[PDB]
């Protein structure tokens, strides 16, 4: 029952069409350095996959259509052109409070049609 | 390319213990930490703990201290995680995860396929 | 709980200086201490795993004394604001601040 850093992701679900921009938000319960922020993509039945670390650096192999931004208490993940294969839950993490840190509850991205 | 291959699904009664494993292949260097992270149904990810390269040092999330024990077989590149006094809240997909460096700080770019552990 | 520091310190170019914080008036367990600047990690002391030093500071940071750190071979570019972030159970986070000025006398 300790006070942990809490990450609140909004909205809970996004339902968009291919080619549109997806904007995913994360509010932290306290200000956290951008050096500690990560975003992960979890496709159905798969393990998480790292997209962004250090708030804005792309992991190897991840295309530029995925971008991270933000500072302090508010961070964002943007998918510039949404693709059908992006159907997944996206999680935000801060890894500054312990080796593993804490995670948000996720935003489910649904692709229309 | 680094691969983390986990042991198979487990069904356990309440009060029992479970021991899951993960073998790492493809690392181009010897020393790396290993984490476990779990995902209960409909919930987010929850970090459980980490074990160092030799297996001699560990760190666990407060809620699992006293219930979780990690060990490492350095000769087979395999890590083990044992969780005791299993309860319904422990039904989850358990993931092993690690990263592309030798230190313990940073986001996790390697993930196993998950091990479903079901309690009841 | 309260976290206290010197607030403002000055040291000569080329020298070394100790950066330190004191957590008092709490029995909370200290699990990790992060030393950083606004957009850059210096070092982390983890209670279970030991010290991690950032690549940018590997050859110029000595861990300690205690939960502090010794910044070495100071340059005038080291002038600025430093933060010490204590992660504790059950209290949560305490954040201390130190302003350092590196002098060229």
């Amino acid at each position: 029952g300790g006070s942990e850093i809490v990450l609140t992701q909004s909205p809970g679900t996004l339902s968009l069409s291919p080619g549109e921009r997806a904007t995913l938000s994360c509010r932290a319960s306290q200000s956290v350095s951008s050096s500690y922020l990560a975003w992960y993509q979890q496709k159905p039945g798969q393990a998480p996959r790292l997209l962004i670390y250090g708030a804005s650096s792309r992991a190897t192999g991840i295309p530029d259509r995925f971008s991270g931004s933000g500072s302090g208490t508010d961070f964002t993940l943007t998918i510039s052109r949404l693709e059908p294969e992006d159907f997944a839950v996206y999680y935000c993490q801060q890894y500054g409070s312990s080796p593993g840190g804490t995670f948000g509850q996720g935003t489910k991205v649904e692709i229309k049609r | 390319e680094v691969q983390l291959v986990q042991s198979g699904a487990e069904v356990k009664k309440p009060g029992a213990s479970v021991k899951v494993s993960c073998k790492a292949s493809g690392y181009t260097f010897t020393s790396y930490y290993m984490h476990w992270v779990r995902q209960a149904p409909g919930q987010g990810l929850e970090w459980m703990g980490i074990i160092n390269p030799s297996g001699g040092s560990t760190s666990y999330a407060q809620k699992f201290q006293g219930r979780v024990t990690m060990t490492r077989d350095t000769s087979t590149s395999t890590v083990y995680m044992e969780l005791s006094s299993l309860r319904s809240e422990d039904t989850a997909v358990y993931y092993c995860a690690s990263r592309s460096g030798s230190g313990w700080f940073g986001a996790l770019d390697y993930w196993g396929q998950g091990t479903l552990v079901t309690v009841s | 709980g309260t976290i206290e520091t010197t607030g403002n310190i000055s040291a000569e170019k080329g020298g070394s200086i100790i950066l330190q914080c004191h957590l008092s008036s709490t029995t909370a367990q200290v699990t990790q201490v992060n030393w950083e600047q606004q957009d850059q990690l210096l070092a982390i002391c983890n209670a279970d795993l030991g010290w991690h030093i950032s690549p940018s500071f590997k050859d110029r940071v000595a861990p300690g004394p205690g939960l502090g750190l010794t910044l070495q071979s100071l340059t005038v570019n080291d002038t600025g604001e430093y933060f010490c972030i204590y992660h504790t159970y059950p209290d949560g986070t305490y954040t201390g601040r130190i302003f350092l000025e590196v002098l060229e006398s």
